RNA sequence: GCUCGCCGGAAGACCAAGGGUUCCUGUCCAACGUUAAUCGGGGCAGGGUGAGUCGACCCCUAAGGCGAGGCCGAAAGGCGUAGUCGAUGGGAAACAGGUUAAUAUUCCUGUACUUGGUGUUACUGCGAAGGGGGGACGGAGAAGGCUAUGUUGGCCGGGCGACGGUUGUCCCGGUUUAAGCGUGUAGGCUGGUUUUCCAGGCAAAUCCGGAAAAUCAAGGCUGAGGCGUGAUGACGAGGCACUACGGUGCUGAAGCAACAAAUGCCCUGCUUCCAGGAAAAGCCUCUAAGCAUCAGGUAACAUCAAAUCGUACCCCAAACCGACACAGGUGGUCAGGUAGAGAAUACCAAGGCGCUUGAGAGAACUCGGGUGAAGGAACUAGGCAAAAUGGUGCCGUAACUUCGGGAGAAGGCACGCUGAUAUGUAGGUGAGGUCCCUCGCGGAUGGAGCUGAAAUCAGUCGAAGAUACCAGCUGGCUGCAACUGUUUAUUAAAAACACAGCACUGUGCAAACACGAAAGUGGACGUAUACGGUGUGACGCCUGCCCGGUGCCGGAAGGUUAAUU
RNA sequence: AGGACCGAACCGACUAAUGUUGAAAAAUUAGCGGAUGACUUGUGGCUGGGGGUGAAAGGCCAAUCAAACCGGGAGAUAGCU
């Protein structure tokens, strides 16, 4: 049947894109933990 | 006219309209529209704040004149028109100037008829004077509670107000609630009552006609659980509360009036 | 508009291929790799200069570099700019 | 390669979203593929996506977001003004044919169109972040005119039949042609022009709005389609040469009419209703600051420019969401023939497929079906499941009823084919010829040709003519809820929730109430015929007694009583 | 005209059989209800966890919601096994 996942890169970006997470305090505490961690891929991109 | 309807079907069978064959067929003077934004009661926070509204007929503005400053210029009224914003219809009036305004339609107020505003306007339904040059006894509607501000009392299908005293810088009104109020003598009033008093009569016959109107369910507290409202639960239909708000407050009987800054105008209470 | 400096850096190769010498022999067309940031008015003046002979026009497409999995991690090959340059009736080279 | 079967409002084709090379060619087969695999959406290599006019970007805004200053808040932050973003909506322009192994409205051929810059020439009041117009708007319904498309005839090419007949009232196939340009039709809307005056359109206006005269009855605006051109062309069965037998080159007949006909178009129309139906820019016009032999505006011709990114392929699925090559899920577009009311259904066309283990056998038992003597609910918790009914027309139809209903109540009759009325009727459509004319895409007359249901009478075949698929079972008593709706996504659809209606109660507007330490906001650009809370639940006939208790409302004399002193 | 009637698409989910290490972590087949409306659907937006939203079933809020999920206090505590 209809399942959870139905997508949109337009709602992915805006949802949870770099912009996003630089827009608020918390989202720049996401990036900052994520380059921390040493991620390959701080968000998802082009 | 007030119109019963055949029952030809079931939601049909108890609908009673108000058909009124006065009014504008078609589109209002484009000129004095405005985009009207739907809430669905919720406000900046994007909460609900007001229940049960959502849905209903998209509806456009129209900028109708409550203040009535346009003195000394005549005016006719060209045509009746049905405003989806409000209870009562409203008045398309030409201006000798060539102006167009909106003004609310009061009772008697056809095509053809001639209004002005100003301290020396007639004595006549439809015409708008400070209550200081009106007489004691009169009927007005669109009464302004602060002088040039705009009418903000009597506005609503078939209301108005009784000048019942004169004294000093103030004007004592009979309100259409049976209140008893103080208002400044320089506040401005129309003369005669607001049209459309057979709105009342209308019976909207089925569950659909209040969803048009953008009115959504009400669900009683005894239909829900206690987590929902004080109203409850119960095994079976069981109450046994004092009747509240989903908030816990008394409903039936307690005053919820605090307002000391304006305690002074206020003559008798209704009743 | 241009520049020598500009000019000998935006021709990088000739493409090689079926399509490129059936556009060559049929509509006197010659197949280009050009530099990524090329425009069409780079490209006609580049090949004015350089090449001698004159452009009738310039189409220009972007290629997608294939992408290859070498077990658990992938590589990537680069986009490039294919530019399809129109010479006039007269041909030389 | 020849057959056979399946789908065909899809199981075909095309978009979007999402994926991302899966696309095409060569080569390979370990693993992947529920089997083998020489094959593959698998491995490896190479190739492939071509735009002024298709989309994005771009100009414009919607909900909503962000937001200089600002307002507010221990800090973090919240809100918000000017603004600035944000499509799912508005805004310039391209079509037909050909081509590749794989792109094409992008390449090529043919024929076009849009908006800017520059130049020349003739004419000329130009100028905005502003004014006005316009853009620019709902539901339902009606029926006329069309086209897409089909059918038949004609026309042209081919045929003369594996077995009785087949030179004819015979068979098969084709009969296709765009945008653009010219014409301004069926039809829709609206009276037109000039002059003068003016408390309105933040300032101005020659524009809009308002006022008053004069004059003419025809003026304009919108508009499908047709017709012409485009087209001297393209496409076109087939013929003739070469073939690496995959194909390639050359050549090329007819290309008309009548009738039927959308759910597409005229139509953003018309009619009608109440629930009363975005914005902003482009665009047209008007002026302000300003420039006033300049600049700028209008037209013709010439010339230049139109960048950048997307474009392959899958797309109701083996490529997307489902761990799988998964009976699931996924928005839009197109709509051929026969039968049919139909987009149902059955058979087919174009097109796509036989679903990636097969071969045998013909036990029990399980699944899914077909038929069944006599009986006919005896079964069972219960007719669960089956079986049955099923179409159109006409006749006919009870209690009760809120007069609508109940009703398709129930029950009955007819039904194929052939001929006659009439070698094809009623009707629909409508050519020639004649005549008029403000000569047109015109009007009247005229009825050829075409198309064409239904009825009666007579006859005829079968057991059976709504023959298949498809397609109501009907009736009586009674509980509950008025009704249509809603609900426990995934064991409950109900008598539960909602509902129109009724009542109580709060609320005078900076409303009560609600989200917020606040600012701000919703209620509402509403105003007591309004808005909130609570209960009851259409309608009919009605709704009695009790204020001791608990809750609430009102009271101020006395008693008791906080900080404070 | 109508929250009108019959009936595809579309929306739903009343009954039964099958399936229950499924073709499927809710389906398939035969029947069933709504089908101009309180209808249905695409794209985008807003509401956030004692919070939302709810024609109210404690329903729903990314496949177990009488208090989501993730990380942390954290080695909570466990007179229990
Ligand atoms: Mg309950
Ligand atoms: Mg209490
Ligand atoms: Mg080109
Ligand atoms: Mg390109
Ligand atoms: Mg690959
Ligand atoms: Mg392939
Ligand atoms: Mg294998
Ligand atoms: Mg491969
Ligand atoms: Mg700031
Ligand atoms: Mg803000
Ligand atoms: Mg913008
Ligand atoms: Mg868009
Ligand atoms: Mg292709
Ligand atoms: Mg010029
Ligand atoms: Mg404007
Ligand atoms: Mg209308
Ligand atoms: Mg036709
Ligand atoms: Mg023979
Ligand atoms: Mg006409
Ligand atoms: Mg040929
Ligand atoms: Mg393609
Ligand atoms: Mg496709
Ligand atoms: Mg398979
Ligand atoms: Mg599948
Ligand atoms: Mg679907
Ligand atoms: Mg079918
Ligand atoms: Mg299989
Ligand atoms: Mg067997
Ligand atoms: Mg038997
Ligand atoms: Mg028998
Ligand atoms: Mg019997
Ligand atoms: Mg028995
Ligand atoms: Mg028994
Ligand atoms: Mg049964
Ligand atoms: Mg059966
Ligand atoms: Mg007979
Ligand atoms: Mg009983
Ligand atoms: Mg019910
Ligand atoms: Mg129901
Ligand atoms: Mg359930
Ligand atoms: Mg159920
Ligand atoms: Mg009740
Ligand atoms: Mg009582
Ligand atoms: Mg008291
Ligand atoms: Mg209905
Ligand atoms: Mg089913
Ligand atoms: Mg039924
Ligand atoms: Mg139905
Ligand atoms: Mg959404
Ligand atoms: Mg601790
Ligand atoms: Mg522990």
């Amino acid at each position: 049947m209809k399942r959870t996942f139905q997508p949109s890169v337009l709602k992915r970006n805006r949802s949870h894109g770099f912009r996003a997470r630089m827009a608020t305090k918390n989202g720049r505490q996401v990036l900052a933990r994520r380059r921390a961690k040493g991620r390959a891929r701080l968000t998802v991109s082009k | 006219a007030v119109v019963k309807c055949k029952p030809t079907s079931p939601g049909r069978r108890h609908v009673v309209k108000v058909v009124n064959p006065e009014l504008h067929k078609g589109k209002p003077f484009a000129p004095l529209l405005e985009k009207n934004s739907k809430s669905g009661g919720r406000n900046n926070n994007g909460r609900i704040t007001t229940r049960h509204i959502g849905g209903g007929h998209k509806q456009a503005y129209r900028i109708v004149d409550f203040k009535r400053n346009k003195d000394g210029i005549p005016a006719v009224v060209e045509r009746l028109e049905y405003d989806p914003n409000r209870s009562a219809n409203i008045a398309l009036v030409l201006y000798k100037d060539g102006e167009r305004r909106y003004i609310l339609a009061p009772k008697g107020l056809k095509a053809g008829d001639q209004i002005q505003s100003g301290v020396d306007a007639a004595i006549k339904p439809g015409n708008t004077l400070p209550m200081r040059n009106i007489p004691v006894g009169s009927t007005v509607h669109n009464v302004e509670m602060k002088p040039g501000k705009g009418g903000q009392l009597a506005r609503s299908a078939g209301t108005y107000v009784q000048i019942v005293a004169r004294d000093g810088a103030y004007v004592t009104l009979r309100l259409r609630s049976g209140e008893m109020r103080k208002v400044e003598a320089d506040c401005r009033a129309t003369l005669g009552e607001v049209g459309n008093a057979e709105h009342m009569l209308r019976v909207l016959g089925k569950a659909g006609a209040a969803r048009w109107r953008g009115v959504r369910p009400t669900v009683r507290g005894t239909a829900m659980n206690p987590v929902d409202h004080p109203h409850g639960g119960g095994e079976g239909r069981n109450f046994g509360k004092h009747p509240v708000t989903p908030w816990g407050v008394q409903t039936k009987g307690k005053k919820t009036r605090s307002n000391k800054r304006t305690d002074k105008f206020i003559v008798r209470r209704r009743s | 508009m241009i520049r020598e400096e500009r000019l000998l850096k935006v021709l990088r190769a000739p493409h090689v291929s079926e399509k490129a010498s059936t556009a060559m022999e049929k509509s006197n067309t010659i197949v280009l790799k050009v530099a990524k940031d090329a425009t069409k008015a780079e490209i006609k003046a580049a090949v004015q200069k350089l090449f001698e002979v004159e452009v009738e026009v310039v189409n220009t497409l972007v290629v997608k570099g294939k992408v290859k999995r070498h077990g658990q991690r992938i590589g990537r090959r680069s986009d490039w700019k294919k530019a399809y340059v129109t010479l006039k009736e007269g041909q030389n080279l």
